[PDB]
């Protein structure tokens, strides 16, 4: 990036070969990028607005039965209440732009408007690296609130805390959905897996959710590929068929006549759906780095409510973004800047995967999403 | 009714496969933004030429 | 031309007592120009031949000139597309540069969708075989479409060929060997309004059918999704893809 003071001689022309300098600033005064608008679309299906900074997740024990006597009576029974307290976090950000008194005399209105209109760009490419990251950063943060410490979660990471007992299969201590496939190509196998590690915590279609596969197009090239039966990448068989989208070309369909069931749907929330291996909806997703999936819960019971939450300041005086007058003013120099203030949190630990397509070894955080460093 | 449905199958003439994306209709919507970015201007009869390749 | 895009900004983390680095961009953009000539032709008569010659000559004569016009423009017209040259012309007594297509010049042409072209770019290909095939083609096609131009852009491809060429692409099967031991990867379409031809297999033809017209000119089929029009005008070893 660029940096510093606007001054005169970052001025050019007023005009060249005719064609004037207000002119050409005047075409940017009000673009918006059609990234910047996915992305924002991609917040908008992934995030909540959180109302309540904490949130608990009560539990009792539970006793049985003895077998009676005609003398004697019963061992006496008892259970005990314990929690665990989940939290979002919170921060604030800020941008400057400076100008010299020389360059406000000459340079044209349009480069201040053009200016304005790439805050805005840069303010919804912040939101959204941040709340990918609170999916994909694997690291737990403190964040005090009333100056009490919480704690901030990502997605079950290898912790002591113990997912709640579903269908009687009690969980241990260090639940992991930060997953390493083990192989240089996704699997069917991986696929599976990556599933089935959702849908134990609840999050199945018994209880009405809806799977999805975000990926980049490469892995969806292998898995449009599996079939019923047949090996695949790491010797790994498919239980299941990957089936078209309703909406794709016929020509790619297998050697086969009919199909039990209904194809998937052709889009998905304005996305558009490949197809589905079992009940999984595979999305080819813009935003993704390569080696990577999410796979995600929606609607039903249990996800009703989107992965993550936003929290926003308490006092509408502080929410949204804001410019501040700055502290330089009319000669020599003058500056203003930008402020953008909110945090990120997960409750639903369990509602989502990541999956990681690599050889061997732990999980990577993904660099473009790495919380401890970069802005965009 | 019956739980199957039949698939459809090549026509005489067929219409060449071509794989939808979401990162191409991105791509797609973007540049019909970026055929907006053109000035008209006075030609080369500026007694200036220095911005022509 | 298409004015490049300006940067991107990004915010900071704040501080309660710190202010935040300055941001800031640049534009840029360019033009092109033109050729022009001056061309005439003349009528010399004697008094005698005006007095005794009849007023449908004089009218005949006339009646070539405007079709001398016509020859004259088509052909100025189609040497700005096959002179693989750059011309030198003088506007206003200033020197320009007017171009020809990618000619193996020094002008790089722009990204798009994240391919970068070099220096030495060329729309003047050699097919570099005696008869054309599918390789030659598919080749040349994609050297249009690498620029946008494609299909999911809503362009349609045209190419405008000889006889002698047509013959060798509409015998292009899918899977088949065809000249110089190319194997093409789609099958000609005949348009609606050819000779019958029965379809060679269950496994029918990769590629929609025509229509029978493009622009008031008439279609001879379909190979890849470009159109390919029977051009009378053009001369035997070249095809013009546009």
């Amino acid at each position: 990036n660029q940096g510093g003071y606007n001054t005169a001689g970052d001025i050019k022309y007023k005009t060249a070969d005719g064609v004037s300098y207000d002119s050409l600033w005047n075409l940017f005064s009000n673009v918006t990028d059609e990234w910047n608008k996915h992305k924002s679309k991609m917040v908008q299906l992934m995030t909540f607005p959180v109302t309540n900074q904490t949130e608990k997740v009560p539990r009792i024990g539970q006793f049985g039965f003895e077998k009676a006597s005609e003398f004697g009576v019963p061992e006496s029974k008892r259970t005990e209440l314990s929690f665990y307290q989940l939290a979002y976090d919170f921060e604030d950000y800020d941008l400057a732009f400076r100008y010299t008194w020389k360059f406000l005399r000459d340079a044209p209105s349009s480069q201040i408007k053009a200016y304005h209109n790439q805050a805005l760009q840069a303010d919804a490419k912040l939101i959204h690296r941040k709340v990918m990251e609170a999916i994909f950063d694997n690291r737990e943060r403190e964040a005090d609130i009333e100056g009490l410490p919480y704690k901030v979660y990502p997605l079950y990471n290898g912790d002591n805390m113990i997912p709640p007992e579903y269908n009687g299969t009690t969980f241990s201590t260090g639940h992991n959905h930060y997953l390493v496939s083990g192989g240089t190509k996704i699997d069917s196998a991986d696929v599976e897996m990556a599933a089935d590690h959702i849908r134990e915590h609840g999050y199945t279609e018994e209880n009405g959710t809806q799977l999805i596969a975000f990926a980049h197009k490469a892995e969806i090239q292998e898995v449009r590929r599996f079939r019923f039966g047949q090996t695949n990448n790491n010797s790994a068989v498919a239980n299941y068929d990957f089936v078209q989208s309703q909406g794709e070309s016929p020509l790619y369909l297998p050697n086969a006549d009919g199909l039990l069931g209904k194809q998937p749907q052709s889009m998905w929330k304005g996305l558009r759906v490949k197809g589905s291996y079992d009940d999984v909806l595979w999305i080819e997703e813009p935003t993704m780095p390569a080696g990577y999936v999410l796979f995600l819960a929606t609607g039903g019971t249990l996800a009703q409510q989107n992965l993550v939450g936003l929290r926003e300041h308490e006092d509408a005086a502080w929410r949204g973004l804001r410019q501040i007058p700055g502290n330089q003013t009319r000669y020599p120099l003058i500056d203003s800047f930008y402020q953008r203030s909110f945090g990120t949190g997960i409750r639903q630990r369990g509602g989502a995967v990541v999956l990681q397509i690599k050889a061997s070894g732990t999980y990577d955080i993904p660099t473009k999403w790495t919380n401890g460093g970069g802005f965009e | 009714a019956k739980g199957v449905k039949k698939l459809p199958k090549r026509k005489g003439t067929n219409p060449i496969p071509r794989d939808k994306w979401n990162s191409d209709d991105i791509a797609r919507r973007q540049l019909e933004q970026d055929q907006k970015l053109h000035l008209t201007t006075k030609g080369p009869h500026t007694g200036t030429n220095d911005s022509f390749k």
